[PDB]
């Protein structure tokens, strides 16, 4: 975690916690669900984020969570060190093959089926390991840009 | 003689990036420039060699070699005579003003005789040639040897 | 030692003693700690940082130890002087091999391994000699921010 990824979190946090006491109750996070947009927020769905938690979602309460379940989370400028040191002549796009054959032969982590998985919301380009970008920015801030 | 400047022991350590109070043979044409002196490079090389000294192989120094050769290159600091660096250059430029083309003055310098590196040849004129691309020498060389 | 920093030094001075008395002891170090959120701070973590002082951790005392151990700290506007002066240009990060060699060859403070070490927290840009700001801020300020 560096510091400006703990400020983001510190941000996160005071902006679903409308009270502004520390702690996040089930009623900040509906009212942060309820700005946002979402009028049929059911009660079950914040009683399964507390149920995440063994105490009440204080500041260090909420990034050991975040810590346990973000273990491999990589920001996007060291993502694409990596994948600058995979393209080293800079600027191409790496082949789909190739990533693909690099995944698996040299860790498990990049076994095949799970490569189709990455093929499967991370588009074709990405998928194919051609573009390049993209991939790093849905993985530091998820869903379709 | 000491006058017995001891300060050029002192301008040793600062030369020396290891502390053991030796500088290599590789640094010493360099340190006889910044002790105030001006050996051309072939005369630091035929020096050397011609006391069966190799600057090709690892070389290591003590000063008591050191402080000679500084003592045998300090006789040829007459041969610096302003005269003759000032009516070289009015002899490189036609008209009576004293100005060089800027590129006459740089490929000179890094390709005639004693090859400079054109990075040392961009931080010598910086400064006094001016975006007309003409080098006024009688400030250049006065400037040259202010230091 | 400017009188801004001195000023910050004071600020954190009453911070940490918690008593206000103008002698911080264990229980402003361990009380500090707590409400930063130690809850498992050590006593021999305590015993360790005032083992440090040859008598107690007055305002003075506390500005020699931090002298001594400050010998070389520079404010973020005269490293970034330096680095402007090694950019006279304005704007670009300067390379990773140019630092590397003038660092060597002009002193024995820049010698390589220190340089692998500088590239080890330091990351890649910052190690690099690319970037550059963000090494200015690290080292008046530790840790990633």
């Amino acid at each position: 975690f560096d510091e400006t990824e703990i400020e983001d979190f510190k941000e996160a946090f005071t902006v679903i916690d409308q009270n502004a006491d520390g702690i996040i109750d089930k009623d900040d996070l509906r009212e942060t669900f309820a700005a946002m947009g979402r009028l049929n927020v059911k009660n079950e769905e914040l009683d399964a984020m507390i149920k995440e938690a063994s105490g009440p979602i204080n500041f260090t309460v909420f990034l050991t969570m975040f810590g346990e379940k973000l273990k491999g989370a990589d920001p996007e400028d060291v993502i694409m060190g990596a994948f600058k040191v995979l393209d080293p002549d800079g600027k191409g796009s790496i082949k789909k093959s190739f990533l693909e054959e690099l995944l698996t032969t040299g860790g498990g982590r990049f076994t095949p089926e799970e490569i189709k998985n990455m093929w499967a919301a991370f588009p074709p380009d990405v998928a194919g390991n051609v573009d390049y970008k993209n991939i790093c920015y849905v993985i530091t801030h998820g869903e379709d840009a | 003689s000491k006058a017995a400047a001891d300060d050029f022991k002192e301008a040793f350590l600062l030369f020396d990036r290891t502390g053991d109070a030796k500088i290599t043979a590789s640094q010493v044409g360099d340190i006889a420039r910044a002790l105030g002196q001006n050996p051309t490079n072939a005369e630091i090389n035929k020096i050397l060699g011609n006391p069966s000294k190799e600057e090709m192989n690892a070389a290591a120094i003590t000063f008591e070699e050191f402080l000679p050769m500084l003592q045998a290159a300090a006789n040829n600091k007459d041969q610096g005579t302003f005269e003759d660096f000032v009516e070289g250059l009015r002899v490189f430029d036609k008209e009576g003003n004293g100005t060089v083309m800027g590129a006459e003055l740089r490929h000179v310098l890094a390709t005639l005789g004693e090859k400079m590196t054109e990075e040392e040849v961009e931080e010598l004129m910086k400064g006094q040639e001016d975006s007309n691309g003409c080098i006024n020498y009688e400030a250049f060389v006065k400037h040259i040897m202010s230091v």
